[PDB]
RNA sequence: UGUCUCAACGAGGGACUCGGUGAAAUUGAAUUGGCUGUAAAGAUGCGGCCUACCCGUAGCAGGACGAAAAGACCCCGUGGAG
RNA sequence: AGGUUUGGCACCUCGAUGUCGGCUCGUCGCAUCCUGGGGCUGAAGAAGGUCCCAAGGGUUGGGCUGUUCGCCCAUUAAAGCGGCACGCGAGCUGGGUUCAGAACGUCGUGAGACAGUUCGGUCUCUAUCCGCUACGGGCGCAGGAGAAUUGAGGGGAGUUGCUCC
RNA sequence: ACGGAUAACCGCUGAAAGCAUCUAAGCGGGAAGCCAGCCCCAAGAUGAGUUCUCCCACUGUUUAUCAGGUAAGACUCCCGGA
């Protein structure tokens, strides 16, 4: 008898990340993408939002961690594959950092890939989907 | 029903934690938590319950 | 940089101050400028350039009016040359100088389904003492459990040849420019009458 | 390694944030400051302090103190380092804004100074380098340095003039 | 919003039939008078024990039983599986109460 | 002297494609990936993480503790036989 | 510390997990044989010693022996040490040890035995799945078509001497 | 080759610790190694990208509701191929 909604909505987003540790600005995101926030219905349907990351390039990354974090992955190659990245080399692609942060925040099954499609990433204060007017949002839940 | 519980219940500024013992406290609600989620389907009261909590708290 | 197309015609024997010289002959017969990419279009510098003419007649309607709208009669072929800002149409003219070490490309000459021994010179087994191994057939792919599959990239029989191939500071010995024809040093890859790409030295010499 | 700042009379300074610009005779400079304390106030001289008598604190008291203590020494007197080349035919030369070291190896070495560091040579084996930053000049000067280090053996190599260099004995 | 909660409910839905855990009450007989924890019958509500004070009356429709179910065990590698039937019987509640 | 450095070219008979006839051993069922870890101690099948669109054809033999013979070694049986 | 030796223990495998060596094919560690960079030296130069960083690539051909080793010849920048079921027999050998014949030495009255030694002695045409190399068919990539292309990512390559200034 | 960040290591500026100190903030130098540069593959990068050009709004009553004649353009077939 519990109730089962249907979903019409949509619903875009603006987070800012400057100087936002990556971590929260990650957990924020993939909270917020999941469901979660509002009644999150049913399990089922990927009801969450859409997230427009902006000034990605800007995340901090309190402590060590922006010479220590290698990010690591491996080629099918036996050769050893296993190439590692600083995350000081986020100036290669600051977008993966924070794309990298979130899916680990997320399901990994077949819903958790459909629901990567909802991050949107720009590394720059800019994005082009000014055609959904996302709502701005703040960063953090208090008491 | 715990999800959609406190979802409604951070939507106000609290957490089922906090919504959940503070009703506890207001001479004991026992509203089943299926039941404070189909308030969480009917907005208007479930804002009550939690400004009644929110009391019983004080 | 410096770029041109042409087909590859032969190689013959020459002298120059009493040194022999194997040289292959070149037609960098002259290219027009079909395709002008600006980054600002097409976001990257380059230069769309056309070699071997064909009648309009097989020519379909698409292509017509790609060719059509730069001014150029039909080519059977087309390619793009990156940062060249070339004007008027590509004539192998000057644009190599002779003594110029240069890049040629070109497509290897297609040997179909080879053995592990051609391909990979493999150097198999043994051909008496007691074998049915005698020809190609690798020994082993892998190690017993260890692992359990055989690795990936593993050299094995295959398609051999026709691959794209570069060789690199192959010297111009050579430039008749009226018959549009190029003489360069050594050996370049792929059969008579194919297509080849002449371009300045990638890896220019210190 | 703390106490008072002294204001030559060619020099003006201002506290905002952790930014310190400096115009003295010689030229604007600026020294990057920690802003967890406060920049001191300038009527006459100057003296920053730590929070607390804590141990992380006055390493950066002393080290801030020193910092912008040198930074005036620079703007209102300069900075210059002395050299002497040093062994059988080393020497040097000028050519334009650039170092002509000629010591011992088969290549002559040039060395281009960085921005606001003048290279000068007056006796032909004998080098000076003088600036406004003091970090500048030192990294400067010790990269001539490391055009040759003074061997163990003979002292062969670049000398600070007044460096005092004991020797191996070789047979 | 009705709320047959546990196995007495204190909701607002006027006016049906509904499946209860059993009364007793024969045929119609029962007419239980019900407690009240929160219902909205005139889009006002209430909870703090003045629900209490309001009471939902319900006349009894009848008794049944529910669909039949087969109990099913097993463990592995130690024979033993178990096979048994079961349903759960219950009284269907028409409302009407205040 | 092709055994070899060190393999090449050529021949025929297969292998490949089409039309005719058409088996076999094997097979708990299968929608049957990689790393690392854990598990009766060598994991497709458990855990985490990675990778991976559906389906074939020609080929290689690392795994499926691949197949074949209820280990011939070893021990055991108050077993057997020469 | 490691887990490459001999071992302990006996945990899966005795309705079978083929064992030495060679060949073939590789790939990994680094506790580095060569090359590359450094400190110290009882380092003048040269030639070295030894420790620190470093695993890109490289690391020869023969005689003897089944050999692995090891000794030797003649070279070398160097002629590294180990893992991978002491990697690799549905990939090959079958020289070695674990069947039947036969002989010597030895032991046993004998039948027979071995720490041994010696000559001889069947290595199973068809790959289902996974893994690998190559090659197509399908659909997708919000119209249907012909061409030109950015490069996310992925692979290959990576040694070294000698002489001369 | 050039270049960027690094290892051991070598230094500048330098407190704590009124001296000293390469480090505690900061900065430079530094390998056959790392990233990029060279060659090859690559948008099934389902996150499927970009550019030039071509063809264009056809037809069928509540009954067959999506299909069918065609365009641009391919494909079958034939003769051949480093
Ligand atoms: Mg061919
Ligand atoms: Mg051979
Ligand atoms: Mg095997
Ligand atoms: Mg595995
Ligand atoms: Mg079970
Ligand atoms: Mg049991
Ligand atoms: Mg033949
Ligand atoms: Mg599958
Ligand atoms: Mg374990
Ligand atoms: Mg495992
Ligand atoms: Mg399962
Ligand atoms: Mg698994
Ligand atoms: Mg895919
Ligand atoms: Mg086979
Ligand atoms: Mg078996
Ligand atoms: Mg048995
Ligand atoms: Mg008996
Ligand atoms: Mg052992
Ligand atoms: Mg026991
Ligand atoms: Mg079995
Ligand atoms: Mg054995
Ligand atoms: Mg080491
Ligand atoms: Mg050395
Ligand atoms: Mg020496
Ligand atoms: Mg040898
Ligand atoms: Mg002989
Ligand atoms: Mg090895
Ligand atoms: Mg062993
Ligand atoms: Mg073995
Ligand atoms: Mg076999
Ligand atoms: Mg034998
Ligand atoms: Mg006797
Ligand atoms: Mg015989
Ligand atoms: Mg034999
Ligand atoms: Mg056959
Ligand atoms: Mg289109
Ligand atoms: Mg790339
Ligand atoms: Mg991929
Ligand atoms: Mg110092
Ligand atoms: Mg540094
Ligand atoms: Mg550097
Ligand atoms: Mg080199
Ligand atoms: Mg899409
Ligand atoms: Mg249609
Ligand atoms: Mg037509």
């Amino acid at each position: 008898k519990t109730y089962i909604p249907k979903n019409d909505e949509q619903n875009w987003v603006v987070v800012d990340a400057s100087g936002v540790p990556l971590g929260r600005l990650a957990t924020l995101i993939a909270s917020r993408i999941r469901g979660k926030h509002r009644p999150d219905f049913t399990p089922n349907m990927i009801q969450g939002d859409f997230v427009v990351v902006i000034n990605a390039a800007q995340v901090a990354l309190t402590g060590k961690k922006l010479d220590d974090k290698v990010y690591t992955r491996y080629t099918g190659y036996q050769g050893g594959l296993k190439t590692e990245t600083a995350r000081e080399a986020l100036s290669k692609h600051p977008e993966r950092v924070i794309e990298h942060a979130v899916f680990g925040m997320l399901p990994k099954g077949r819903q958790g890939r459909a629901m990567h499609t909802r991050l949107k990433v720009y590394a720059g204060e800019t994005h082009p989907h000014s055609a959904q007017k996302p709502q701005v949002l703040k960063t953090q839940p208090l008491e | 029903w715990i999800q959609r519980i406190n979802a409604g219940a951070r939507l106000h500024g609290m957490n089922y934690s906090t919504f959940i013992n503070g009703l506890k406290r207001a001479n004991i609600d026992l509203n089943r938590k299926v039941l404070a989620d189909i308030a969480a389907r009917e907005p208007e009261a479930f804002k009550a319950l939690v400004d009644a909590s929110r009391n019983a708290r004080q | 940089m410096k770029g041109i197309l042409g087909t590859k015609i032969g190689m013959t024997q020459i002298w120059k101050n009493d040194r022999a010289i194997p040289v292959t002959v070149v037609l960098a017969g002259p290219c027009p400028i079909v395709q002008r990419k600006t980054a600002q279009t097409d976001g990257y510098e380059a230069v769309q350039i056309g070699y071997a003419p064909k009648a309009e007649r097989k020519v379909n309607k698409p292509m017509q009016g790609h060719f059509a709208k730069a001014g150029v009669a039909p080519t059977r072929i087309l390619r793009e040359f990156r940062g060249f800002a070339p004007d008027g149409d590509s004539v192998n003219v000057d644009i190599f100088a002779e003594g110029e070490k240069i890049d040629a490309t070109g497509t290897s000459k297609g040997k179909g389904t080879q053995g592990v021994m051609k391909r990979w010179n493999f150097a198999g087994g043994p051909a008496s003492h007691g074998s049915k191994k005698w020809h190609r057939r690798p020994g082993s792919i892998g190690q017993r459990k260890t692992p359990g599959r055989v690795y990936k990239g593993k050299r094995m029989a295959g398609h051999m040849g026709m691959e794209r191939v570069t060789v690199q500071n192959l010297e111009v010995v050579e430039i008749r420019a009226g018959e549009n024809l190029i003489l360069v040093k050594g050996a370049i890859p792929g059969a008579n009458g194919g297509l080849v790409v002449l371009r300045s030295a990638a890896k220019a010499s210190a | 390694g703390k106490q008072p700042i002294a204001v030559p009379s060619g020099v003006t300074v201002n506290a905002q944030d952790g930014v310190f610009k400096v115009k003295g005779p010689k030229g604007e400079l600026t020294v990057p400051y920690n802003t967890e304390l406060t920049v001191r106030q300038d009527g006459d001289q100057l003296l920053v302090e730590r929070p607390s008598d804590a141990q992380k604190h006055r390493a950066l008291h002393g080290l801030t103190r020193t910092l912008v203590a040198n930074a005036v020494k620079g703007v209102s007197d300069g900075y210059t380092i002395n050299l002497e080349l040093r062994g059988v035919g080393f020497r040097a030369k000028l050519t334009g804004k650039a170092l002509e070291m000629n010591i011992g190896y088969s290549h002559p070495v040039i060395i281009e100074p960085p921005a606001g560091v003048t290279f000068a040579v007056p006796e032909p084996t004998r080098i000076d380098v003088s600036g406004i930053d003091k970090q500048l000049v030192g990294q400067v000067a010790a990269n001539v340095r490391k055009v040759r280090k003074p061997d163990a053996y003979h002292g062969k190599g670049v000398r600070f003039v007044g460096e005092q260099i004991a020797l191996k004995a070789g047979k | 919003m009705f709320a047959i909660i546990q196995t007495g409910g204190k909701q607002y839905r006027v006016s049906e039939g509904d499946v209860i855990r059993v009364e007793s009450l024969q045929g119609e007989a029962g007419d239980k008078v019900e407690l009240k924890a929160l219902f909205v019958g005139g889009e006002q509500t209430v909870f703090g024990e003045d629900a209490g004070k309001y009471t939902v009356q319900a006349e009894v429709v009848e008794h049944g039983r529910g669909k039949k179910i087969y109990i099913r065990k097993y463990k592995s590698g130690v024979q033993y599986r178990r096979r048994t039937g079961h349903r759960q019987n219950f009284t269907a509640i028409k409302i009407l109460g205040i």
